[PDB]
DNA sequence: TGCATCCGTGAAACAGAAAAATTTTCCTGAATTTTGTATAAGTAGCTACAAAAT
DNA sequence: ATTTTGTAGCTACTTATACAAAATTCAGGAAAATTTTTCTGTATAATGGGAGCTGTCACGGATGCA
């Protein structure tokens, strides 16, 4: 956290690239470079000494072991090997070193090149199939000098014309112009590197005011790059490159597989390829082969490089033993599965457990079942701790063992470790925050998760076989806020709408319905009378009335009846407080009697239950 | 009761975050300090922390 | 110039060679115990001895 | 009246020291031995590959245009 604040995106100039793998030693002579494309040796398996896995430039895979030998222990650490120049430093030093290839030919970064705007071109003001030709060895360019004569700047000599440029030879008049025919990126290089640009964003901006109804889009663009470059320290030339970084090996790991077979990584593959191509090419210029080979060659190289960066981008998607497109540097960090989006926003943690799911009646809400099998592992350690606390277990392995023995404690301690200790449940990936909440893990036998009906809607679960998944929280702090703010009790209502979301939903409704409905003909205990105590109840178990059976009930409170009746009906004008007055529900005593001395409600004996049931659950 | 306390706790306090955290660290101390004093296996330091912050503190 | 198409997205050779390696040998050398061995006293023993408690 | 307590005592008597070379082994070296890896040649003549795939999109571009 307090190691850095902002990141600095940018480019790697050949020094910075070569500054990714120098590992200069005290013999004093630099390394980090790899002079071999092959991988581990065939006889033994050790990492050659200058190939994709050279230790001495990435690091001793065997912790403190000079590839040479002599030292096989941390004791030998800072000290390295004279004979091998292995940098003895554990092994985690690898996965991070980098090394790099001095390139025998420049390669217009695929990215800047076949990019949506082809920035290269954006800055070269030269469309593809023209600048695209220049790489790919496919045309020529005049060069600033090359066109100092009849030749016109940026005129594509292609080859026939380029040869015609060699024709009309200097053995004749004029032809004193220069050279740098752009057959390869080597010249695109000094195109770029040619230009100054301080004039751009001002001398170029001369336009920008002018050409009011002109392309506009073109220009301003071309500015803003330029400007930008100059604004940053970006010289376009840096775009083509010349020397190549290289992934710390293990990430291109490569691995013995049990059956003996091996687990090659397309990384080292693309790579190694470009190595050959390179070397070889150096040997081609070394043997001064006639161009068109060497030409060809570069072309290749070029795109070997390329594909490395990004397969399938432009030329023909490489397809190796994988019997399919390989996996370039780009794409492993891209897509749905680019590093980003799946190992990185979505990693795949432990301390978890899934299962099928099942209604957990008997077990109330804010609780969950929990199988015994899983609950252990989830809670593994915590428990062992408790062992040691109770002292029953001494070391851990002690525990470990005992844990598998399922000693009384295993099913006794545990659950003391456990309660209080919320847990979080989730039905599959769930955008909704409420999709997952905090829950109290109660043990349970079989293997499912018990599950409460009221919460079902939230997670939206069937019980036709859904599954859920569990995680468990650790810091204690992280417990807190489970409790505190996901604890499935306390969240009743949709965050998308004040509406509640807990809601008794099916049958339980119709329980309540049926409870509280209004069966017609209700005779048993109909028109009866009651007075609090839950009297009527008793009567109900003695069936004095019928669950569905209208009957008066002394209750001084308020009804709501539905179908409001408020106004009287048929007041009984007789004597003291006897207006005494009816209502489609009520029946009451005001006037002399008082204000409401009488208060019998026209309600079925169910509804009273219900009302009661609330009631008491609620206050008291 | 602890439940209603847990409610009252944050039914009349600072940011529901703001609380927690201070409930938290508290218990953190409630655990660090009084380290394994009364077993606490039942009344987790957090629980303590809560009650002594939802009733004692209140 | 809006209106074509039209990028490409989100979903098997070999023999002959040699030279390497390597690698077993050595050896050796040294370094490193042990033991011998002193060593040197002091000693803690120990062995009588003596008067005075069974 | 012996016995245990003594005191005034040693001598034997035995650690203690420290050294100490002697062992006595060990490690490393050095080969040297050899096994494995490389390197190089090859003589009738020989002179363009493989594949297929064929069902969204978009957009912005689409320069290209007629």
């Amino acid at each position: 956290t307090n190691q850095f604040d902002y990141v600095k995106i940018g480019l790697a100039s050949p020094e910075r690239i070569r500054q990714w793998g120098e590992r200069t030693l005290p013999n004093g002579q630099v390394v980090g470079e790899v002079t071999k494309p092959e991988t581990i040796n065939y006889r033994t398996l050790k990492p050659e000494m200058d190939g994709l896995f050279c230790e001495r430039i990435f690091g001793p895979a065997k912790d403190w072991e000079c590839h040479c030998g002599k030292y096989k222990r941390v004791r030998h650490r800072g000290i390295v090997c004279e004979r091998c120049g292995v940098e003895v430093t554990e092994s985690r030093v690898r996965r991070h070193r980098m090394g790099y290839i001095k390139l025998a030919a420049p390669v217009a970064h695929v990215w800047y090149l076949k990019g949506i705007p082809s920035y290269i071109s954006i800055l070269l003001d030269m469309p593809l199939r023209d600048v695209e030709q220049i790489v790919y060895f496919n045309s020529y360019v005049v060069l600033s000098p090359g066109n100092a004569e009849t030749l016109t700047y940026k005129q594509l000599l292609s080859e026939d014309q380029w040869l015609e440029i060699e024709d009309q030879i200097y053995s004749e008049d004029s032809q004193l112009q220069g050279v740098e025919v752009g057959i390869g990126a080597e010249a695109l290089l000094r195109l770029l590197a040619d230009i100054n640009l301080e004039q751009e964003a001002e001398s170029l901006r001369e336009e920008i005011g002018s050409a009011k109804g002109q392309k506009r889009a073109k220009l301003i663009k071309r500015l803003r790059v330029i400007d930008n470059f100059i604004a940053t320290g970006s010289k376009p030339e840096w775009m083509v490159m010349t020397v190549i970084p290289v992934i710390p090996p293990d990430l291109r790991p490569m691995v013995q597989l049990d059956g003996g077979r091996f687990a090659t990584s397309d990384l080292n593959d693309l790579y190694r390829r470009v190595i050959n191509r390179n070397n070889r090419l150096a040997r081609l210029q070394e043997i001064l082969a006639p161009e068109i080979i060497v030409r060809n060659e570069k072309r290749m190289l070029q795109e070997a490089v390329d594909a490395l960066i990004d397969n399938g981008r432009r030329g023909r998607t490489v397809v190796g033993a994988n019997n399919r497109p390989l996996k370039s540097l780009s794409d492993i960090i891209e897509g749905k599965q680019g590093r980003f989006r799946q190992n990185l926003l979505g990693k795949r943690v432990d301390y978890s457990g899934r299962s099928v799911i099942v209604v957990g009646p008997k077990l109330k809400i804010h609780q969950c079942g929990l199988p015994r099998e899983m609950a252990i592992e989830l809670f593994q350690p915590f428990v062992i701790n408790r062992l040691i606390r109770s002292g029953m277990v001494n070391n851990i392995k002690a525990a470990k063992k005992l844990i598998s023995r399922n000693d009384p404690s295993v099913w006794d301690v545990l659950e003391e470790v456990i309660e209080g200790h919320p847990v979080m449940l989730n039905r599959a990936p769930t955008l909704h925050r409420l999709g997952i909440q905090a829950f109290e893990p109660i043990l349970v036998e079989g293997r499912a998760i018990q599950l409460h009906p009221l919460v079902c809607p939230a997670f939206n679960a069937d019980f036709d076989g859904d599954q859920m998944a569990v995680h468990v929280p650790l810091s204690l702090e992280s417990q807190a806020e489970a409790r505190l703010l996901m604890l499935a009790s306390n969240n009743i209502l949709s965050p998308a709408t004040g509406r509640p979301i807990i809601t008794p939903s099916q049958d339980m409704v119709l329980g309540a319905y049926y409870l509280t409905a209004e069966n017609p003909g209700a005779t048993k205990g109909a028109g009866k009378y009651f007075a609090s105590l839950d009297d009527v109840i008793m009567a109900f178990q003695q069936e004095q009335i019928d669950l569905h059976a209208y009957v008066y009930v002394r209750f001084d409170g308020d009804v709501e009846s539905d179908q409001p009746d408020t106004e009287p009906v048929k007041v009984t004008t007789n004597e003291d407080g006897s207006r005494t007055v009816l209502y489609k529900y009520r029946r009451v005593r005001e006037d002399a009697q008082g204000n409401v001395i009488s208060q019998y409600i026209y309600t079925t004996p169910g509804r009273v239950i219900y009302n009661k049931a609330i009631q008491e659950a609620l206050a008291s | 009761q602890i439940m209603h306390r847990a409610e009252d706790l944050i039914s009349a306090a600072s940011n529901r975050y703001r609380i927690t955290v201070q409930v938290a660290n508290r218990a953190k101390r409630r655990r660090y300090e009084e380290f394994e004093s009364a077993e606490d296996a039942m009344m987790k330091p957090v629980l303590r922390a809560i009650i002594e912050m939802s009733d004692e503190l209140t």
